[PDB]
RNA sequence: AGGUCGGGUCGAACGGCCUCUAGUGCAGAUCUUGGUGGUAGUAGCAAAUAUUCAAAUGAGAACUUUGAAGACUGAAGUGGG
């Protein structure tokens, strides 16, 4: 399928980058059957659509 | 309809044909002469043969400062390449063929390629970008390709022409005379 | 026909990379990991395991490790007859070294 | 100079002779318009560090999507307006 407006609606609605979206490989069919932010956001609760941990930038060495 | 010039039985033929096909006509050319003449599934074995670098096309007419390669020695030639996408539009119509003939109730074991020709379709034109704001043409060479497969006859005929005989009378003398000189 | 045997090998990829550019040399693992498949199981078909991907490119490109610890597993193929009808799957082997051991045959159970 | 017949293709008008008339005969003009070649499957498609693996879709995937990995722009950014 093609996830690109779904990334950019869970982007926009989970409040980060498309960068930190993870949609898994496994619910394609349920993501691809989610159109809008209102289905985005029952995915993301539910776990389907996650939100990325931060890449740290640690100041232990410059401190 | 009205293909290029046969001389086989239609009723032991079977033909295929595709107009506007977008592939080189100068490597079409070349796949087809390849096979002009043989046996169906030998063609189709050698065209995935060819497909998989196995073999290769022989290069004879569109072949200048093309390169070199060994797989010509089986054609006694030295420039030979792998025009893949010749070779998916020859054996498509290939498969086509077939599927007339065994439609048309042929052996499908005596079928060999009698007939193949390309020639060129209209060109399909863009245009290119040169130095000092110049336009060129940018132009593909599509191909009309027709072939058609006949099943293998048997030896033609004989009892050629009676060869009607002029003869003077001294001619006819000399063959008298040696007739009464020997038995 | 038989032989959907499994084994453990390990490749050197120093002499195979010896002389690569370095913006090629992962890659070229790649292609070289699957060449050593089809010379060793004789199977074209060969699929690498994202593992085993993340173990060759753990180190960028040019970071490829000397020496490799592979599982190669020959294995009858499926899905809509395909061209061949086996297909090797490479696992990578965790392993604190890759030096000194042999090629050696497991057992599947 | 040209004319005539036969064969093939084609489908709707055309010729001989006596005269009249002219926008009346092409190989050229770096001729005009249009079309087509050889060159030639040739020159080439090489700036901007870099891509790889699996799965899905699909007739078909180096290039589409997802995931993973590796990278880059490096806030006088390849970001947001
Ligand atoms: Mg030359
Ligand atoms: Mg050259
Ligand atoms: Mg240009
Ligand atoms: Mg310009
Ligand atoms: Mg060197
Ligand atoms: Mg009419
Ligand atoms: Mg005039
Ligand atoms: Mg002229
Ligand atoms: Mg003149
Ligand atoms: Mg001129
Ligand atoms: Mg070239
Ligand atoms: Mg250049």
């Amino acid at each position: 399928a093609n996830l690109r407006t779904q990334k950019r609606l869970a982007a926009s609605v989970v409040g980060v980058g498309k960068r930190k979206v993870w949609l898994d490989p496994n619910e394609t069919s349920e993501i691809a059957q989610a159109n809008s932010r209102n289905a985005i956001r029952k995915l993301v609760k539910n776990g389907t659509i996650v939100k990325k941990a931060v890449t740290v930038h640690s100041k232990s060495r410059t401190r | 309809a009205r293909y290029g010039a046969t001389s086989t039985n239609p009723a032991k033929s079977a033909s295929a044909r595709g107009s506007y096909l977008r592939v080189s006509f100068k490597n079409t050319r070349e796949t087809a002469q390849a096979i002009n003449g043989w046996e169906l599934t030998k063609a189709q074995k050698y065209l995935e043969q060819v497909l998989d670098h196995q073999r290769a096309i022989p290069f004879r007419r569109f072949n200048s400062s093309i390169g070199r390669t060994a797989q010509g020695k089986e054609f006694g030639v030295t420039k030979a390449r792998w025009p893949a996408k010749s070779v998916k539009f020859v054996q498509g119509l290939l498969q086509n063929a077939a599927a007339n003939a065994e439609a048309k109730g042929l052996d499908a074991t005596k079928l060999y390629v009698s007939h193949i020709q390309v020639n060129q379709a209209p060109k399909q034109r863009r245009r290119t970008y040169r130095a000092h704001g110049r336009i060129n043409k940018y132009e593909s060479s599509p191909s009309h390709i027709e072939l058609v497969v006949t099943e293998k006859e048997e030896a033609v005929a004989k009892a050629a022409e009676k060869k009607v005989v002029r003869l003077t009378s001294r001619q006819r003398g000399r063959i008298a005379a040696q007739k009464r000189i020997a038995a | 026909l038989k032989d959907v045997v499994t084994r453990e090998y390990t490749i050197n990829l120093h002499k195979r990379l010896h002389g690569v550019s370095f913006k090629k040399r992962a890659p070229r693992a790649v292609k070289e990991i699957k060449k050593f498949a089809k010379l060793h199981m004789g199977t074209d078909d060969v699929r690498l395991a994202p593992e085993l991907n993340q173990a060759i490119w753990k180190r960028g490109v040019k970071g490829v490790e000397y020496r490799l610890r592979l599982r190669i597993s020959r294995k009858r193929n499926e899905e809509e007859d395909a061209k061949n009808p086996l297909f090797s799957y490479v696992e990578p082997v965790l392993v604190a070294s890759a030096k000194g051991l042999q090629t050696v045959v497991v057992e599947e159970d």
